[PDB]
């Protein structure tokens, strides 16, 4: 118990490095701070509290009544609605230990290139997967069309068709004929680019889920990376 | 589902010149025909039918009249082309063949929809198939202020028209800022009416002498009596003429469509406010007021189609903590290269009201839970905005990791709670999100079935659950000394001030003393136990009898941090009546965005909106295109696109103007993929070859000459001046586009209208900088501190596509050094700008274009400052001729500070600190310290502490564009920049020494370093 005794203390670090300090941790996890002074983050109700110690007189207290002279005693104090503190964020986590610090932060910007040359080629496959979902409803509805178009001929035609032959013209319905077999032509293939683009669609649907496994087998990676490459304050242009 | 390109054909982007079209005639016969590809359908239909005459069945042909061209679009829909103008390549098929039909239905309800259609992005076919009824009772419901609008527009059946088409663009006060009323002489201002006499025009202008506050109808009162001078009339005669002929007429902007239809003074005008500030003559134009009602359209509103006992107990009756049942997992892609678990946990918009609950450690291959999942909280305790946002995890214990996640109401929109089984279709994580959960994430189920779908079964009650109506809350809320120094001093910190547990207590308590002082209504529910019936029941009967706040206030309870409805409700209500259109307008951006938190589809902020929108059409013009802008987005997509269907069906005859500007920008985008993709690795010289090739072709010129520039529909674009229109330089491959002033008088205002056209970069960034650049100056000159800006315009229209207002007569620091030349000299010198000012600027005109340049240059160095903007160098800031000086490329916010690691901004070098203490102060070797400096000094710091002193506001518009997904707009912390910039925690005379110390060390960090030119590397 001191002013400084690397346990639970940081200096004036920001609020931005504190929430990640003790993010989705337990009830419990606090640290001390200053204002603009003292501070007391804590952690309960899955929430992150703040508490300000008032010094005045060189006395430390949170309510009304002061109960303390001095900043270490009233952490012990509550320690064993005011529930009490459990776990402190420590300040030795892991000589002249800053060269092998290269080694592990060139894994992470490279383990990020390489997420980057996947999720790049995630979203891209992403994309073009809903492209051919649509394209496949569109030769759905264009074959409609055809088929109506077809209802259209054997209703009109099976007028004249059936007027010729009790005339004599073959060779008429003969064109007639000829353009029958060129619309169901049309019919088929249309139903087979379709068929093609479906099997596209199996063929990007199992690349996708390989781009995505990987990209899962990646990623708990990539956030441990992130916790092994952290500065020392104080120096200057360290590459 | 949206096309993906804006190709003519689908996956070509260009149709060949000529093109073989399957033409399926209505006698069952298919002709291939070859067609132009800019042929309209009129002329397809023409030589088809003549060509068609040549296969069987040729006599059954009606004639080419009583049919009409069906066809399958690039959306996948059947397009029924009612407009026969319309060219083969601007249909948008999917592949090159047509139908001919019979017209079959009512043909005015197919058009409307098609043009709706057109105008979203999306067929409106689409939203009559989803089967969810929150969205059919939105699609039903919002026609009530569909309707409620329509009508207040024919309430004055022609006067209310025209304010709805031309509504006046006024400043919100009319109290004019002295050194202002100074500029004018003794009290009134210069003004010219002008009148057209015959149509191949002829003008006469009527020069008057008028006091700066009067109405129109004053200002025409005189015109009048200008006219009836020569005139021979008795003095009642004269007075008779006036009284009668005072109204039948109507004044407008000489140049632009800018219309002073509402009886306000002329100053409070913003046209007139400018010229009197810049020094400008106001040119005006008379004009009958039958011939203005004559060319509005009289569009009427009519109804679509689509407007066609149970046991319940209430939320305050049961007794028992929230439970919910984790089933299964459809799929999971997982390598088993390590076993998951379903993280959940109840939220109150960003904080969890309870304690995050996990499911059990199962196989990676085999998902299956089946548990019943616990939570730490009470029933009753639920507010009205409690979800629930859950996840799927996966572990090594060692590494945790997310891979799906998923949000739900767990109310409905009809107060019901959720009981029984489920489905949920979970969302991807983006790229850079590591948290456990999404609670900001956005709520509902996946469209995409297709992705992993969790399956659950919440807990069943007897009968069907509802949350009880205000009433009971009420009933239910029916159950000093002096601390105000606090009062007034934590009401007046920044919302991001950090509010400890002491000061959330202590206003807690004091709470039914805060409504003296109501702006402190924010704080005080930030210190609100939410997961507490009692505390949520007195708070809402705090929040309906509190007193109305400014909207700059109220804006802030909208944005994520408040997500009860009662508090948004209370901020709507403020906005409805103390907001002005003038800042509605100019504050749309964010009220844009925060649409998105809202739980619901229906609510009283879209109403609001809405209703807005369709009452004034500069705010219906942007409504529209900030909503269209993110349609990209399949997150939005749908709320906002039936937002745009709800407008869209009710703006009237505004929408073709859309359409027209839909279009244009539809082939801009075409012509620029091309440019971007196909002809990638070209030269210039053949990249523009092809460019005037294309752009001379009808379909083109028909499409993108004669419209509403969406940058300010006040501008009609006339047409193209193509031997100006180039492909810029910038890798992005933008368009460089010139058009004609079409307006009678385009002589009095805009001669050419220049607009970029740059697909490629993210503007959302660029958009938000340069409306608070526009807010800054409007603070600046109501304080009396003339810095004069240029916010020029900016606006987004899709995925990383946009315009900018080009600035005539610029040029970058990097040009005027080069552009002014090198005179005999390889070396620009870096005096050379003051010389080229001066070889611009003679005599007497040189003094004031200093004063200009030195005037916006202060503004423009605060600004640059308080905002994270970096990267400033001779190619971002620019000067024009009378010299006015401006930023440009605002690409990063709060000064990089997402990007790379965080351990720079202890030194930041400026490039041009003696290039500019030239121009501020001619000569004079030591210009370090003269007067003139001394007072460019003065302004800096001042302007400094007037942005410090309205800091609130800029922090609640940041806070506010959190919904769209920034680059460096993300977290709070994010935001936190311009608190240290202004350095709100120390106090105002500390600031300003953190001020001075800042440009002191920056200034001479410049005076040393060198710039090495075109790269700008260093050498010191
Ligand atoms: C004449 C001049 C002087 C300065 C600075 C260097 N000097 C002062 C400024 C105000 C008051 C006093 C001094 C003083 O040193 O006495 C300028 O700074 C910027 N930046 C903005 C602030 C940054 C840190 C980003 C550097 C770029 C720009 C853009 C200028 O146009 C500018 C112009
Ligand atoms: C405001 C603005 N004004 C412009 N005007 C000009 O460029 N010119 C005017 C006539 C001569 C010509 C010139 N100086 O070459 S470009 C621009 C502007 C705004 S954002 C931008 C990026 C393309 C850099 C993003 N650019």
């Amino acid at each position: 118990m001191s002013l400084q005794d690397a346990e639970w203390y940081w200096g004036d670090i920001s609020r931005e490095e504190v929430n990640e300090k003790l993010r989705d941790t337990a009830d419990g996890t606090f640290l001390v701070r200053d204002a603009s002074d003292y501070t007391l983050t804590l952690r309960k109700g899955g929430n992150n509290k703040l508490i300000k110690i008032f010094h005045r007189d060189g006395k430390y207290g949170f309510s009304d009544p002061l109960t303390f002279s001095s900043v270490v005693e009233l952490i012990n104090h509550y320690r064993n609605l005011d529930v009490k503190l459990l776990y402190p964020v420590s300040k030795y986590q892991q000589e002249a230990v800053g060269k092998k610090l290269h080694e592990y932060n060139t894994q992470f910007q490279e383990k990020s290139r390489e997420y980057d040359r996947l999720y790049e080629e995630y979203t891209r496959t992403s994309q073009e997967i809903q492209m051919k979902r649509t394209a496949i409803e569109a030769f759905n509805e264009t074959i409609k069309i055809f088929e109506e178009q077809c209802q259209t001929q054997e209703r009109y035609s099976k007028e004249y068709i059936e007027k010729f032959k009790r005339e004599g013209n073959e060779k008429e319905i003969q064109r007639i004929m000829h353009n029958y077999d060129k619309l169901k032509s049309r019919i088929s293939e249309i139903i087979d680019s379709r068929r093609r683009l479906e099997e596209d669609l199996k063929k990007q649907a199992a690349e996708y889920r390989e781009i995505d496994k990987r990209m899962n087998s990646i990623k708990p990676d990539l956030i441990q990376l992130r916790k092994t490459r952290d500065q020392y304050l104080m120096w200057l242009t360290q590459k | 589902p949206p096309r993906p390109s804006s190709g003519e054909l689908w996956g070509i982007h260009l149709m060949p010149p000529r093109i073989l079209v399957e033409c399926l005639l209505p006698n069952g016969m298919i002709v291939t025909l070859e067609c132009l590809r800019e042929a309209t359908l009129i002329t397809i239909k023409h030589e088809l039918f003549k060509e068609a005459r040549k296969y069987p069945l040729h006599q059954l042909l009606q004639d080419e009249s009583s049919y009409i061209f069906v066809s399958v679009t690039q959306e996948a829909e059947r397009e029924e082309f009612f407009d026969e103008t319309r060219r083969l390549c601007d249909l948008r098929l999917f592949q090159p063949f047509l139908k001919v039909i019979e017209p079959v239905g009512n043909r005015e309800e197919k058009i409307l929809n098609r043009e709706i259609g057109f105008a979203i992005g999306m067929p409106v076919c689409e939203f009559d198939m989803v089967k969810d009824p929150e969205v059919q009772d939105f699609r039903r419901n919002i026609l009530n202020v569909c309707k409620e609008a329509v009508d207040l527009r024919d309430l004055n059946s022609p006067h209310s028209r025209a304010m709805y088409v031309y509504p006046p663009n006024v400043e919100s006060s009319p109290e004019l800022p002295k050194h202002i009323y100074n500029k004018l002489d003794k009290g009134q201002i210069i003004v010219v009416i002008w009148v057209i006499v015959s149509p191949n025009n002829d003008k006469q202008k009527y020069t008057l002498k008028i006091n700066h506050d009067c109405v129109p109808e004053q200002v025409i009162a005189e015109a009048i009596r200008k006219k009836t001078r020569s005139m021979l009339l008795s003095s009642e005669q004269l007075k008779l003429c006036v009284l009668e002929y005072q109204g039948k007429y109507i004044l407008k902007v000489c140049g632009c469509d800018e219309y002073f239809l509402e009886k306000y003074p002329l100053s409070q005008y913003k046209y007139i406010r400018s010229c009197i500030m810049l020094g400008r003559m106001p040119n005006l134009m008379l004009m009958a007021k039958e011939s203005l009602y004559s060319q509005l359209p009289m569009d009427c509103f009519t109804m679509p189609s689509y407007s066609r006992e149970t046991s319940t107990k209430s939320l305050w009756v049961i007794n028992s903590a929230l439970r919910i049942k984790i089933l299964c997992a459809t799929y999971v892609n997982v390598n088993i290269r390590d076993k998951i678990y379903v993280r959940t946990g109840i939220y109150h918009g960003g904080e969890p009201l309870c304690d995050n609950v996990n499911t059990q450690r199962v196989p990676c291959s085999n998902p299956r839970w089946n548990e019943w999942l616990n939570y730490d909280i009470y029933i009753p305790d639920l507010p009205r905005a409690a979800r629930l946002c859950l996840s799927i995890c996966s572990v090594k214990k060692e590494e945790h990791c997310p891979l799906a996640w998923g949000n739900i109401n767990l109310f409905d929109y009809t107060d019901t709670l959720v009981s029984g089984k489920m489905a949920l279709n979970l969302w991807p994580v983006p790229h850079g999100l590591e948290d456990l959960l999404n609670p900001i994430g956005v709520t509902g189920s996946n469209p995409n079935k297709e992705t992993p779908c969790l399956e659950l079964e919440f807990d069943w009650f007897s009968s069907v659950v509802k949350f009880p109506d205000m009433s009971v809350i009420e009933e239910h809320a029916n159950w000093r000394e002096n601390d105000k120094e606090q009062l007034k001093a934590i009401s007046t910190r920044d919302p991001l001030s950090e509010i400890t547990e002491q000061e959330k207590d202590f206003l807690w308590s004091h709470r039914h003393y805060c409504v003296t002082i109501p702006e402190i209504l924010p704080k005080l529910l930030l210190s609100v136990k939410w997961n507490s019936r009692d505390e949520v029941a007195q708070m809402y009967c705090l929040v309906k009898d509190w007193p109305p706040i400014k909207p700059e206030q109220a804006m802030e309870l909208l944005d994520c941090n408040y997500p009860d409805p009662m508090v948004r409700g209370f901020a709507v209500r403020c906005l409805e009546k103390y907001l002005t259109d003038d800042k509605l307008s100019q504050y749309l951006i964010q009220l844009v965005q925060v649409l998105k938190y809202e739980q619901y589809l229906d609510n009283l902020l879209v109403r609001f909106l809405l209703k807005k929108a369709l009452t004034n059409q500069r705010i219906g013009h942007f409504f529209f295109w900030h909503l269209k802008s993110e349609m990209h987005n399949k997150t939005v997509s749908q709320r906002f696109g039936l937002l745009l269907e709800s407008y869209c069906r009710a703006c009237g005859m505004y929408l073709k103007h859309l359409n027209r500007q839909v279009e244009a920008m539809e082939k801009l985008i075409n012509l620029t993929d091309i440019l971007k993709q196909e002809k990638k690795d070209e030269t210039q010289k053949v990249q523009m070859k092809f460019l005037v090739e294309q752009m001379r072709r009808p379909d083109f010129m028909d499409a993108l000459q004669g419209f509403l520039s969406p940058l300010n529909p006040a501008h009609q674009l006339g047409n193209l001046r193509l031997e100006e229109c180039r492909i810029m330089s910038s890798a992005k491959r933008p368009l460089w586009l010139n058009w004609e002033n079409p307006d009678i008088m385009s002589e009095l205002l805009f001669q050419n209208n220049e607009i970029i056209f740059k697909n490629g970069d993210d503007l959302r960034q660029d958009m938000l900088t340069l409306q608070i650049i526009r807010i800054m100056e409007n603070i600046w000159q109501n304080q009396g501190l003339d810095l004069r800006m240029l916010p020029y315009g900016c606006l987004s229209i899709g995925d990383c596509v946009g315009l900018i207002e080009v600035v005539r007569n610029s040029h970058t620091i990097m040009q005027i050094q080069c552009k002014g030349g090198l005179k005999g000299a390889l070396q620009f010198n870096s005096h050379t700008l003051h010389q080229w000012l001066k070889d611009k600027n003679k005599g007497e005109i040189y003094d004031a274009a200093i004063d200009l340049f030195t005037r916006s240059c202060a503004g423009y160095c605060v600004a640059t400052f308080i905002l994270g903007i970096g990267d400033r160098h001779n190619s971002n800031i620019m000067v024009k001729d009378d010299g006015q000086l401006f930023h440009i490329d605002f690409g990063h916010f709060l000064d990089h500070k997402k990007k790379k690691f965080g351990y720079k901004r202890e030194r930041v070098p400026f490039v041009l600190t003696q290039d500019f203490l030239i121009v501020i102060s001619k000569g004079a070797q030591e210009c370090t310290k003269t007067r003139e400096f001394e007072r460019f000094q003065e302004m800096c710091y001042k302007a400094y502490l007037a942005i410090r002193q309205h800091a609130n506001l800029f922090i609640n518009l940041f806070s506010m564009m959190l919904g769209s997904g920034m680059p460096e707009l993300q977290s709070f912390d994010d935001i936190a920049y311009i608190r240290k910039t202004l350095a709100l925690d120390k106090t105002e005379q500390e600031a300003l020494e953190y001020f001075m110390k800042q440009m002191n060390d920056a200034r001479h960090g410049g005076w040393t370093t060198k710039m090495d030119w075109i790269f700008h590397t260093i050498k010191q």
